[PDB]
Formats: structure tokens, sequence, C-alpha cells
């Protein structure tokens, strides 16, 4: 039940979802081991991704959530960078991708940064890099990022290195 | 999947070394977010 709707690269849409992508890189403490080395991104496409029972799933939730926290889901626009892009996009996230080894816990993990869920994309640490050329910094091959949007309600804060 | 620490919906990973790193957040609810884009790039080369 997923469709993907293409932006233009004249929409509004497209242009805001791009500078948050872009305005978001910072350099990494790995010196790009895991993500690769870059300050900004060749933006190929954007797409709206669409399935109205995975819509109604998250607005279930969140109503639940923001009843709990006095009205207030505590929403936010957050990156997600992973070799399940396809699972997710079709299926949604559940308790499969929950990140055992995070420091957080076993939860699904999102990043204000771009460029942390960039190091992500081909699996933790970077995996081995691209599928064609084993390349954690491929300057060729097309990446995906998911832009989310994600219900906090009350956070409990980590202080943390 | 863990539990929510109690009372709470989610964590968040607050920097308290590098300066310049944005937050990071974790649910434990997979309904708690939707996919909303999907974004296909390239990272550039530096000049
Ligand atoms: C079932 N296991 C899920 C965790 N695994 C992942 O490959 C995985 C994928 C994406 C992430 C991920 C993706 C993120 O975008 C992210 C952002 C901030 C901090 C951590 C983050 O971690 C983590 C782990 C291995 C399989
Ligand atoms: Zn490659």
């Amino acid at each position: 039940g997923t469709i993907l709707i293409d932006l233009s690269p004249d929409d509004k849409e497209f242009q805001s979802v791009e500078e948050e992508m872009q305005s978001t890189v910072r350099e990494h403490r790995d010196g790009g081991h895991a993500g690769g080395i870059f300050n900004r991104y060749n933006i190929l496409k954007i797409q709206k991704v669409c399935n109205k029972k995975l819509w109604e799933r998250y607005t279930h939730r969140r109503k639940e959530v923001s009843e709990e926290n006095h009205n207030h889901a505590n929403e936010r626009m957050l990156f997600h960078g992973s070799p399940f892009v396809n699972a997710i996009i079709h299926k949604g996230f559940d308790e499969r991708h929950a990140y055992i080894g995070g420091m957080f816990g076993a939860g699904i993990y999102f990043a204000e940064n771009s460029s942390k869920s960039n190091q992500y994309v081909y699996g933790i640490g970077g995996g081995t890099g691209c599928p064609v050329h084993k390349d954690r910094s491929c300057y060729i091959c097309h990446r995906q990022l998911l832009f989310c949007r994600v219900t906090l309600g009350k956070s409990f804060l980590q202080f943390s290195a | 999947m863990a539990h929510s620490p109690p009372g709470h919906h989610s964590v968040t990973g607050r920097p308290s070394v590098n300066g310049l790193a944005l937050a990071e957040y974790v649910i434990y609810r997979g309904e708690q977010a939707y996919p909303e884009y999907l974004i296909t790039y390239q990272i550039m080369r530096p000049e």
C-alpha cells in the first residue's frame, strides 16, 4: 500500500527538505571513517512516502502519547539512515529495527544531523561501504535517507559524550 | 525492543563534549515514527 510521489526541485517542500539535509551536515569524530568525507550532498531525488495504514498507525499512537502529555506530542522531523530503508517505507518501523547495541538501549535511533544518519546507510559503522565498490566514502553510488515525523512525547534526557 | 524509561515516551541523547553535535533520539515503539520523505543523494567530494 505504499506509493512514492516525486517532488519537483521547484516545489517549496523539496527546497525545505533539501535545506534541512544540507544545513545539518557536521564533521564527525571518526574523520569520515563511517559515512565518508564530505561537507555537502548532491540531492538527486526527494519523494513523499504515502501509506494510509502506516499514517493512521502513526496518528493513533500520536494521539495516545499526546493525551499522556498535556496534549503535546512533541513531534519532530528527524533523519534515519539504514540498510533496511526498503522495509521501512513498505512495512513501517517496528521491533525488528531495534538497535540492540545502541548506547540508549534497544530502540530505533534518529538524528538531528543528517550526516549522523548518513553514517548508518551502509550499516553500523558504515559496514563495508557501498555494495558496488566496498567504499564507505563512495562518491558515485546513490544513497538513501529517510526524513521522518517522530513523536517524542515526554523525553528522558541523557547527557552523554 | 527495550522499554522506554518509566514515565517517558522516548530518550534524548544530548551531546556533552562535541559542542557542535546536535541531539539524537530513541523511540521504543515503531508506531511513534512515520517515514515521510525518502531522499536519494550522493555525498560530494570536497574541492
Ligand atoms: C536489527 N538490528 C538493527 C540495528 N542495525 C542497524 O543496522 C542499524 C541501522 C540504523 C541505525 C541508526 C540510524 C540512524 O539514523 C541513527 C541516528 C543517530 C544515532 C544512531 C543511528 O542509528 C542503527 C543501527 C542492525 C540490525
Ligand atoms: Zn560505490
